[PDB]
RNA sequence: CCGCCG
RNA sequence: UUGAGCUUUGAUGUGUAGGAUAGGUGGGAGGAGCCGACCUUGAAAUACCACCCUUUAAUGUUUGAUGUUCUAACGUUGACCCGUAAUCCGGGUUGCGGACAGUGUCUGGUGGGUAGUUUGACUGGGGCGGUC
RNA sequence: AGCUUGACUGCGAGCGUGACGGCGCGAGCAGGUGCGAAAGCAGGUCAUAGUGAUCCGGUGGUUCUGAAUGGAAGGGCCAUC
């Protein structure tokens, strides 16, 4: 292909390569969600000057806020208290809007999506660690702290 | 060493062509005495399927005189009659009495349709085992015995089966004319490529080299 | 019916040749997927019933480039 | 049937060939005729091909 | 080329279709007022022979085969296979295991033993009706008390195992019959 | 292990 | 995680019998040392080395064979929301599948489900039998 | 019983016989051989059955043609399957 890299792409470039990839990769993933253009004759061109140096930094200075967009929210700590069962066996289990809501209303404004969950959907109540990506290599360890009441 | 010089001259990253190494075969070894030269030819045979069997008899153009002994099973006058085609021991069942013994004095067991009795129901085991048979296949029993022998004491190298692909012949004496060995090896391969199994598989000549007797390496070509 | 929108490839017809030279009339078929489309100026999914030679073409030519092409034609997309 | 059709090829220098047959399974030696080459003019050896 | 019409052929014709060679056993001929000809044939197999049963119409049936059944002398054996020679022309013949099939005992040496060749190859061995052959493992069997027939098992010299009476040892070489397998005497 | 009947 | 292949570096074939710690055969008197054939042999007798079977491991192996993980193509005859007064359709979210399924072209198989057809002539009527 | 390859190539006046395709006989002519001292005989066998037309295709030979020209391919002819 003819794939020019707007992004740090985890195993092919460098931020501004010409990796040769199928094709099926290009189409559904890489040029959609921004982490590529394809380069016919132009986009080389328009890859010279102008992106090298500014759009080689737009994301890069949106990657330092990456850095501070984790420390918002430092406490990391995280106390819910939603309906539970009897000696265990949860009620009803905290999805990723729950948790989301849980960092949102207070703290950062971090969005569903960028919730993983390593353990499931929480089907119980006790101390659990939710891991909140903000960038490719940047995870973090805020704590869900499950409570039963 | 004296064993390491004759791995010096293998290049195996080369075939080489016909006029080459064949030439230089009393340069390949460090032999004692006078040697001969050996030819591997291999043949494209299953293990498991019987139709891919290649016997017969090579007579063999010039050089190597006599030195063949050629037993003999036939009856009335060629009892006698192939006394002039100078073999040794003539005759019937007298040479059975040397099977029962296991006498290692010839090599070649012909017969006629008179001695086609014999070797088929007395020396059974004892003459296929090292295979020394004879029937309408390989040209060991006609009725014509006199005229058969007045060449097959000469030259006459056997072709005969291996389980796997190979079918090893016999190069002559190292001093003779060494052109003409180039044929003895080529009027080989018209005979081998005159009838076959009518089964052959993908190749019919693999790999090819034409070894002294332990130290010569000529890598031959199927095609030149 | 079964027409590519791009490349506009529809079925045409031919014989069913046989080993005895028997002919009897098929008819070939366009390799035709409804494939969703980005459009990075739209910001969103355009769904096309493209053939498997038409996302050839859009893997040469922009898929604004493309659309172009189908708004000349009174395509609607 | 069983008696089948050889080619005795001219030992001249063309491919002039007479064709005949033999049984081979009775007599399986080659036939090494003397037979006429209309191509050389003259009387050459012939012999046993398939 | 020697094709067959199935009104033709009475019984050991030897027919070729679906890729495998038929003996014909028996072919019963029918025909009847208002119908047409079919001939209810009791075919052989001959490779794995067990049976097969064809009614075949009047029209088609098949082809031959190169079938020869000749008389081979068994004269040696090697790895797997037996080699045979004619008593009248002297042709070599090279027989496989799946050509012995159960009956890899019952030669012994010099044996007259028919074999079956297909398209100018063996495939069948039928040893003859006896073979002798010498008892190298049985137990020296001892009456004891035994009132009412013994019959100790003997195993023999070429690895079959048969039934013999009490009063051959070791080195008493008995002969047996092939069809069965059962001893029949003792040679002398 | 085998061993029927007068 | 793997399965068979090549140039390749080489180690590796243990009973009958021959002192045994014999792969096959065609050659068969070669390497402070010492065999070898001769002989004892078996169904084949060994040195020397050849072409190789049959195992082993290294690499570039051609690679396929499957087998988890993931989501973004794709599917959804799962919930919700909107077009919308609409158990259609479209979009928007979300869940579950997921590079499977499905489809196009080429291709082997099966295929009286279906279609086009063939099924000879003489003959003391025709069939049968016989014959050409 | 000996020697042998005439079971040879190019033709062939003249008839015989078939509706035709075809089939049969053939002295002689040229070239080259065999046997016989020679005259001579020999182009299979005592004669009469032992067999299939075309089309398509296979192999060998021959520059006869060879789609601009030079080759070749493919055709043709000849021997054949």
């Amino acid at each position: 292909m003819q794939v020019i890299l707007l992004d740090k792409v985890a195993n092919l470039g460098s931020l501004g390569d010409q990796v040769n990839v199928k094709a099926g990769y290009a189409r559904n993933f890489l040029v959609p969600q921004g982490k590529a253009v394809p380069a016919t004759k132009k986009n080389i061109e328009f890859f010279e000057a102008r992106r090298a140096e500014l759009e080689a930094k737009l994301a890069e200075v949106l990657a330092a806020a990456n850095a501070r967009a984790e420390k918002i929210n430092a406490l990391e700590t995280v106390t819910i208290a939603s309906k539970a069962g009897d000696e265990g066996k949860l009620f009803g289990s905290i999805g990723t809007r729950d948790i989301a809501d849980a960092v949102t209303a207070a703290g950062v404004e971090v969005a569903k999506s960028e919730v993983r969950l390593p353990n499931g959907v929480l089907r119980t109540t006790g101390e659990h660690e939710v891991s909140f990506q903000v960038h490719s290599e940047v995870f973090a360890k805020v704590i869900v702290n499950v409570v039963a009441e | 060493k004296r064993m390491r010089v004759i791995r010096e001259k293998v290049d195996a990253t080369k075939q080489y062509d016909i006029n080459e190494a064949i030439a230089l075969l009393k340069e390949l070894a460090t032999a004692k005495f006078v040697e001969s030269v050996d030819v591997a030819v291999n043949l494209g045979i299953d293990a498991r399927k019987s139709d891919q069997n290649v016997r017969g008899a090579t007579v063999l153009p010039h050089g190597t005189g006599r030195s063949v002994r050629v037993a003999v099973f036939t009856q009335g006058a060629n009892a006698e009659a192939a006394k002039a085609a100078g073999a040794e021991l003539v005759g019937m069942e007298d040479l059975a009495d040397q099977i029962k013994k296991g006498e290692m004095n010839f090599d070649v067991v012909i017969a006629s349709p008179d001695a086609m009795r014999v070797v088929g129901q007395l020396g059974q085991v004892l003459g296929p085992r090292g295979l020394m048979p004879n029937p309408k296949v390989g040209t060991v029993t006609p009725n014509v015995a006199e005229a058969v022998k007045n060449a097959k004491a000469g030259q006459v190298r056997y072709r005969n089966d291996k389980n796997g692909i190979i079918h090893t012949t016999i190069g002559k004496v190292d001093f003779d004319a060494d052109k003409l060995k180039e044929n003895l090896e080529a009027l080989l391969v018209a005979l081998k490529k005159a009838k076959p199994t009518q089964a052959k598989g993908v190749y019919i000549k693999k790999v090819s080299i034409s070894t002294t007797m332990g130290a010569g390496v000529a890598v031959d070509q199927a095609g030149l | 019916s079964r027409v590519c929108q791009v490349t506009g490839k529809r079925p045409v017809t031919g014989n069913n040749r046989s080993h005895a030279l028997n002919a009897t009339k098929r008819r070939f078929l366009p390799n035709l997927h409804s494939h969703r489309f980005w459009v990075e100026s739209e910001k969103r999914f355009v769904t096309l019933r493209v053939s498997a030679k038409g996302m050839r073409v859009i893997d040469k030519k922009g898929i604004d480039t493309v659309l172009a092409e189908l708004r000349a034609r009174g395509e609607k997309y | 049937g069983i008696r089948e059709k050889i080619k005795l090829v001219s030992s001249a220098g063309t491919g002039h060939f007479y064709t005949t047959t033999k049984n081979k399974r009775t007599k399986p030696e080659k036939l090494e005729l003397k037979k006429f080459d209309p191509v050389v003019r003259q009387h050459v050896i012939y012999k046993e091909a398939k | 080329m020697a094709t067959y019409y199935s009104n033709d052929f009475r019984a050991g014709l030897k027919i070729m279709l679906d890729g495998e060679p038929y003996a014909v056993e028996a072919s019963e001929f029918v025909k009847p007022g208002k119908g047409q000809a079919f001939a209810r044939v009791k075919l052989r197999r001959l490779l794995t022979g067990t049976r097969v049963e064809k009614t075949f119409k009047s029209t088609d049936s098949a082809e031959g085969a190169d079938v020869v059944d000749m008389n081979l002398t068994y004269l040696y054996n090697d790895g797997e296979f037996w080699h045979f020679m004619n008593n009248e022309t002297f042709e070599q013949l090279s027989a496989d295991a799946k050509a012995i099939g159960d009956n890899a005992k019952w030669l012994l040496d010099q044996a007259e033993c028919i074999v079956t060749l297909w398209n100018g190859q063996p495939i069948s061995v039928t040893p003859p009706n006896f073979v002798e052959l010498e008892i190298v493992d049985t137990d020296p069997g001892l009456k004891g008390d035994t009132a009412g027939t013994g019959g100790k098992p003997a195993t023999l010299s070429t690895g079959a195992v048969v039934k013999v009476p009490l009063f051959v040892q070791i080195g008493e070489v008995i002969k047996v019959d092939t069809r069965s397998g059962e001893y029949v005497s003792r040679v002398k």
